[PDB]
Parts: C-alpha cells; sequence; structure tokens
C-alpha cells in the first residue's frame, strides 16, 4: 500500500 | 492555466535530499545500497513495457538522443534548426515527464501527455540529432514507430484502461472486463497469483479467443530446477476458455536485476537480508510468487536495517482491474530522529485499536509488535515517489508475521511546499491555519494511515475443509445482528473480491480512520500539540480532507464515470459522506475568482466536526470496515460507488464544480533522484539540478555501463509484443 500526497 | 494531456513549462522540479542520509552509512552498506538501487533501476524499465505500447520506445529514443548530446548540447542544435527556447523546454519537459513516469501517462491521473510542440519541428531536431547521425537506422526507425502514439490525442488513447475506449498494455488491445473477470477466475482457481502477470488474448482463424497467462520472469519454456511454477506452464481449460500460462515476461530485464541483486547478497548485513534476496532473486528467475513471499517474510523479520529496501511487483493500482502489480523497487536510509514518533506511536497501537467503531471480532485475533520507520530515500524507481508506504500487501503475511510502515522523510518535505497563492478555494483566514499545520497534520493522517489505517482490520477466511479462522457461532454483524453470512474461500484475496474498487475502497477505510482518531486527545500528542495547537492540527486535517475531495474533481473521466486515481477517489468519497451528515457541517460555493474566472469556496463549520463529523464517520468507517471482513462484494460496491457517484445534483453541482478544478488545478511536481557510482573502492553520491535538464541528465548517467544495451533491450521486448495493440 502506497501513499501520495 | 494548463491544457490537459500536456506537463507546463513551468512545471515544478524537486532534488531529492539524501547527501547526510548516504553520508551516514558505513562502506559495507554502501555498498548494499549500491546494488539494491542498480536492481531497482533495472526493474523500473520494466514499468514502460507497462505503461503503453510506445513507451519503451520514446524511452530508447530520448535515452539515445541524451547520450550523444546532453541538454544544453541539443539546444545548440535544436534552436539552430527552428525551435524556440519555449519549444525546446516544453520537450525537456515532456522528457523528464516520460523519465518520471517511466512511461508517457501520468502515474497519478492515468492520462496521456505529449511533447507541447509541432512534431514536425521535434522531427527535424530528432532525425538531424548526433544520435542520428551515429545510427541513422536505429533512429529513424523508433521514430518511425512511435513518433505518431507520442503526439496523437484520439480519445481512446487518452487514459488508461480495459476495452476499446482505453489503453493498457496489462492487457492486449481486444481484452475487456469481462475477460478480466474470467481470467481472474482461473487465477483463483489455479491459486496462481496475478501480482506478477500479464493477459493477453488472441483469436483463430475461426475467432475463437485463445488466453495467455504471462509470468514475470528470467526463465523462459526451458526446463528449469523449479518445479512449483514449471509444472503450472501448460494448457487448461476453463469454463469452454483455453489457458496457457508462460513465462518470461521482461526476461533480459529482470536478468539484469538478478544480477545486481546477487551481487547485493554479498554485502548483507545479517541473514535474514541474505535469505531475502535468494528469495526475491528465485521469484523473478522462476516466475514464483510464492518465491516472493517467502523472501516479504524474511524481510518483516528483519527489524530496524540501516538500509531498508523492498522491490517486485507490489502495488495494484494502475491495473484497470486491480489485481496485477506494476513493479517498483526502493532503497532507503533509516532516519533515527525522525523514527522517535512513530516508535511510540507504537507503543500507544495496541490501545488505539480498540477505539476503532468495529467490535474486537472484526479486529485482528493475535496483535503484532509493528514495525513504523522514518527512512531518507536514496532510490524509488518505478512510476513515482510516494509519500509512505505499507507494505507486504500479502494478507496472509500481515495477519501471521506482520508488516512494516516506512515514512519517506525527504519525500514529505518536497510536499511541504505549498505558496498561499497556490492554495485554492480557500477564504483569506483558513490559509493561514493551513500553512502553518498542514505540515504536522500529515505527520497525524500518515501515521494513522499507515498503522491504524492499513494495519487494522481482519478478513473472514474459510479454509479448504469447514473451519473458519473467527467463531462462526458467536460472532455478529453489527449493520444487521446476524451471524456472518459471507467470507474469504480458498485463493480469494482482497484485491481478486473487489477488484476495480479494491485499491480505492482500501485507501478511504485507512484516510477515515486517520481522521477519525485524529480527534484522539492522547494521539496529539504522541506527535505533541496537546492544546489550541492540537485542536489547530484537527481543524486543518478536517479541511485539508474536504478540499482534497474537491480537488479529487480533476481525476474523474465523466464520459466513463471512471475514477482514475484510488487515493482521490476515497477523498471525494468522504467529502460526500460529511456531505451527507448535512447540518452545515461542510458547503461548497461557487464564487468568482479576481481574475474574473469561475471560483469555489469550501467552508467547514469547526463547532460541528464533533458533534456531527465523528458520528457520520464512526457509521461510515464501521460499514466500510464489515463488508471488507466479510467479503461482501456486492454491498462493498453498492455503499462505495455509491458515494462515488459523480453528479450536478444541487446545490454542490460537482460536474460544474470538476470544470472550476480543471481551470485551477496545479501540475504535480517532477522528483529528481541522485545517482551511485562505483570508484572501483569508494561509493559516490551524484546529485542534479532541480530542473527537467536535472532529471534528464540524471537518467542519463543512470546506467553507464550498459545503457545501449538497455536501449535494444526495450525495443526488443516492445516489438514482440507489438501485434497486441
Ligand atoms: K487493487
Ligand atoms: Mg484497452
Ligand atoms: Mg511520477
Ligand atoms: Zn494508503
Amino acid at each position: 500500500y502506497g501513499g501520495f500526497l | 492555466a494548463d491544457t490537459q494531456y500536456i506537463l507546463p513549462n513551468d512545471i515544478g522540479v524537486s532534488s531529492l535530499d539524501s547527501r547526510e542520509a548516504f553520508r551516514l552509512l558505513s562502506p559495507t552498506e554502501r555498498l548494499y545500497a549500491y546494488h539494491l538501487s542498480r536492481a531497482a533501476w533495472y526493474g523500473g524499465l520494466a514499468v514502460l513495457l507497462q505503461t503503453s505500447p510506445e513507451a519503451p520506445y520514446i524511452y530508447a529514443l530520448l535515452s539515445r538522443l541524451f547520450r550523444a548530446q546532453d541538454p544544453d548540447q541539443l539546444r545548440q542544435h535544436a534552436l539552430a534548426e527552428g525551435l524556440t527556447e519555449e519549444e525546446y523546454q516544453a520537450f525537456l519537459v515532456y522528457a523528464a515527464g516520460v523519465y518520471s513516469n517511466m512511461g508517457n501517462y501520468k502515474s497519478f491521473g492515468d492520462t496521456k501527455f505529449v511533447p507541447n510542440l509541432p512534431k514536425e519541428k521535434l522531427e527535424r531536431v530528432i532525425l538531424g540529432s548526433e544520435a542520428a547521425q551515429q545510427h541513422p537506422e536505429e533512429v529513424r526507425g523508433l521514430w518511425q514507430t512511435c513518433g505518431e502514439l507520442m503526439f496523437s490525442l484520439e480519445p481512446r488513447l487518452r487514459h488508461l484502461g480495459l476495452g476499446k475506449e482505453g489503453i493498457t498494455t496489462y492487457f492486449s488491445g481486444n481484452c475487456t472486463m469481462e475477460d478480466a473477470k474470467l481470467a481472474q477466475d482461473f487465477l483463483d482457481s489455479q491459486n496462481l497469483s496475478a501480482y506478477n502477470t500479464r493477459l493477453f488474448k488472441e483469436v483463430d482463424g475461426c475467432g475463437k479467443p485463445y488466453y495467455e497467462v504471462r509470468l514475470a520472469s528470467v526463465l523462459g519454456s526451458e526446463p528449469s530446477l523449479d518445479s512449483e511454477v514449471t509444472s503450472k506452464l501448460k494448457s487448461y481449460e476453463f469454463r469452454g476458455s483455453p489457458f496457457q500460462v508462460t513465462r518470461g515476461d521482461y526476461a533480459p530485464i529482470l536478468q539484469k536485476v538478478v544480477e545486481q541483486l546477487e551481487k547485493a547478497k554479498a554485502y548483507a548485513a545479517n541473514s535474514h537480508q541474505g535469505q531475502m534476496l535468494a528469495q526475491y532473486i528465485e521469484s523473478f528467475t522462476q516466475g514464483s510468487i510464492e518465491a516472493h513471499k517467502r523472501g516479504s517474510r524474511f524481510w518483516i523479520q528483519d527489524k530496524g536495517p540501516i538500509v531498508e529496501s523492498y522491490i517486485g511487483f507490489i502495488e495494484s493500482y494502475r491495473d484497470p482491474f486491480g489485481s496485477r502489480g506494476e513493479f517498483e523497487g526502493f532503497v532507503a536510509v533509516v532516519n533515527k530522529a525522525m523514527s522517535a514518533k512513530f516508535e511510540r506511536l507504537v507503543a500507544s497501537a495496541e490501545q488505539l485499536l480498540k477505539e476503532l467503531p468495529w467490535p474486537p471480532t472484526f479486529e485482528k485475533d493475535k496483535f503484532l509488535t509493528p514495525d513504523f520507520t522514518s527512512l531518507d530515500v536514496l532510490t524509488f524507481a518505478g512510476s513515482g515517489i510516494p509519500a509512505g508506504i505499507n507494505i507486504p500487501n500479502y494478507d496472509d503475511l500481515r495477519q501471521t508475521e506482520g508488516f512494516k510502515n516506512v515514512s519517506l522523510g525527504n519525500v514529505l518535505a518536497v510536499a511541504y511546499a505549498t505558496q498561499r497563492e497556490k492554495l485554492t478555494f480557500l477564504e483569506e483566514d483558513d490559509k493561514d491555519l493551513y500553512i502553518l499545520w498542514k505540515g504536522p497534520s500529515f505527520d497525524v493522517q500518515v501515521g494513522l494511515h499507515a498503522l491504524l489505517g492499513h494495519g487494522s482490520g481482519k478478513l473472514f477466511v474459510q479454509d479448504e475443509k469447514g473451519a473458519f479462522n473467527f467463531d462462526q457461532e458467536t460472532v455478529i454483524n453489527p449493520e444487521t445482528g446476524e451471524q456472518i453470512q459471507s467470507w474469504y474461500r480458498c485463493g480469494e484475496t482482497w484485491d481478486s473480491k473487489f477488484s476495480t474498487i479494491a485499491s480505492s475502497y482500501e485507501e478511504c477505510r485507512a484516510e477515515s480512520v486517520g481522521l477519525y482518531l485524529s480527534l484522539h486527545p492522547q494521539v496529539l500528542e504522541i506527535f505533541g500539540f496537546e492544546g489550541a495547537d492540537a485542536e489547530d492540527v484537527i481543524y486543518v486535517n478536517w479541511l485539508n480532507m474536504v478540499r482534497a475531495g474537491l480537488l479529487a474533481l480533476e481525476f474523474y473521466t465523466p464520459e466513463a464515470f471512471n475514477w482514475r486515481q484510488a487515493h482521490m477517489q476515497a477523498r471525494f468519497v468522504i467529502l460526500r459522506v460529511l456531505l451527507e451528515a448535512g447540518e452545515g457541517l461542510v458547503t461548497i460555493t461557487p464564487t468568482t475568482g479576481s481574475d474574473g474566472r469561475p471560483d469555489a469556496r469550501v467552508r467547514l463549520d469547526r463547532s460541528k466536526i464533533r458533534s456531527v463529523g465523528k458520528p457520520a464517520l464512526e457509521r461510515f468507517l464501521r460499514r466500510l470496515q464489515v463488508l471488507k471482513s466479510t467479503g461482501d462484494v456486492a454491498g462493498g460496491r453498492a455503499l462505495y460507488e455509491g458515494y462515488a457517484t459523480v453528479t450536478d445534483a444541487p446545490p454542490e453541482s460537482f460536474l460544474t464544480l470538476r470544470d472550476t478544478v480543471l481551470l485551477r488545478k496545479e501540475s504535480r511536481k517532477l522528483i529528481v533522484q541522485p545517482n551511485t557510482r562505483l570508484e572501483g573502492s569508494d561509493v559516490q553520491l551524484l546529485e542534479y539540478e532541480a530542473s527537467a535538464a536535472g532529471l534528464i541528465r540524471s537518467f542519463s548517467e543512470r546506467f553507464p555501463e550498459d545503457g545501449p544495451e538497455l536501449e535494444e533491450i526495450l525495443t526488443q521486448l516492445a516489438t514482440a509484443d507489438a501485434r497486441f495493440w
């Protein structure tokens, strides 16, 4: 799971 | 203003700050990080193949071009050929875009971007280039092949997606959502992961479709020492359809990868690192996800390493069906100081889980001591760089072994740059609070998003026999009051069941947990705000969430009724949930900007955050988890796709608002990453200018040993698959 912004 | 499907000339470019992190590394750790970085950058090139048919050619062309002439050398050629400085800058920005995305589509939005200059003028530059004089066949051949697709904005080429109106290379051009659903059912029936796979449909002379499930590996059809994968390499019959499982996808690229993984294993700090690397090598050589899962297990057990890393086909955001993984790899250095707050969050983690709006029966049975570190990135190869990661994604490993939470410090710093001029859709007094607290509130949200967000929740699973991982006799569904009716079965995963909304659904749940638990006075002490400061962080975190929901409309396609970005869709949904609560909590008003153009304002009554906002969020969060745990896909879709519905219904009129959001949108910045070079004995860090030219140079110097070979490899692999699109 990636977290952008 | 800026046109859709082009990158603006003045697009922001920031250089990753990695000097101090690299300087802390011992000689051995530097050699370790060096080879792992080489492995990651190698594998990142495969993303080009996973993006668009023309992407590998475009990279090959740009690489040849800038190898013979650097940006300043090419400028002298380009301007002598009739290009203005503005037109040349557009090409520089385009090239930097392709490099930073590993493709001519945005990783954040899945939209095509084209060079902002006349095609015929760019042709003169390329055909007259030094690269062209040295290899005229290669350059003219490349330009002939990818030139039209480089510029073409035909409607079906504008967005990534399955079917006839979108572009994807996870599937052959003729594949639809029906084909993906069929393939997924097949994959689940064979207990085969979709992560490292692609699906190709070819028809015979009778029009009967034949399906190819191709696994990513160094090895092809030839016999190998492994048996668990090679035994799967055969033909199948599934519901009348022929299915063939193959491998060898991106073979010479993955060959480069395992070469550098092997070399890295010579500098491993411990047996856990040595064993995880050997398993990754097995995974990429044979095409075994089971091997990659074994490696991931060893990786989880490697606690607090100086040089942290992960690599493979990890995230399934870009696969239109939502099960296949895009290649990524990162190398990062532990930041001892910044890891403090996250490690004490671990201390109060098990407690805070009980504050979540669902019974412990819907929570993981055995709580595991979580790993949460702040790291400084040296390398993040692939389509883009996240701010924080939560890995591995293998749910079985998550609920038995554990998982690592990572916050990327020097990435977060890049995102902490917002001039008040750019802070759109906010009244004056809210902008001031926004500037002060956007930074700290992010640390709060990200922390909860990672540890308590993605880390919470239990999946109800029934094995081969009628035994459950939960007490089916006493566990009651809080929403219905009945016993558990649905669950996950063998071969079924989160991605397999919820498919197209799996990513966005989970990000929404994670974001909700963060937003929900940000009201807790204790969590605002682990990060240490305590007073009105803590209260302010609350309001800003909630104001930022509802603003982002409005901004999210940029990433929605009305003609397709399709959301193009999981996180933004997730934030729009949360806006809709809060809007549903009514009672003047959140309002969106269409206004007129000082420039005379359409504008909007987002108003959030801070007094009604706890009285109205929390109960609405609590109810929403509960429903999310119940449906997720029970694998209730029908109920899950009905709930999520309901809130994700975009209409011009009053009073908000989102479709109208969207046109204003597009009008005042801000392009996301490009990030330049450093390189590491080996001076025989010592490892040096190479840094570059925070510009398009600087980003280009960083890739020009990225593969000094075998640059031209990689160009030929990418061209070859692309040509072999040309018939599919
Ligand atoms: K997914
Ligand atoms: Mg398509
Ligand atoms: Mg990107
Ligand atoms: Zn997330």
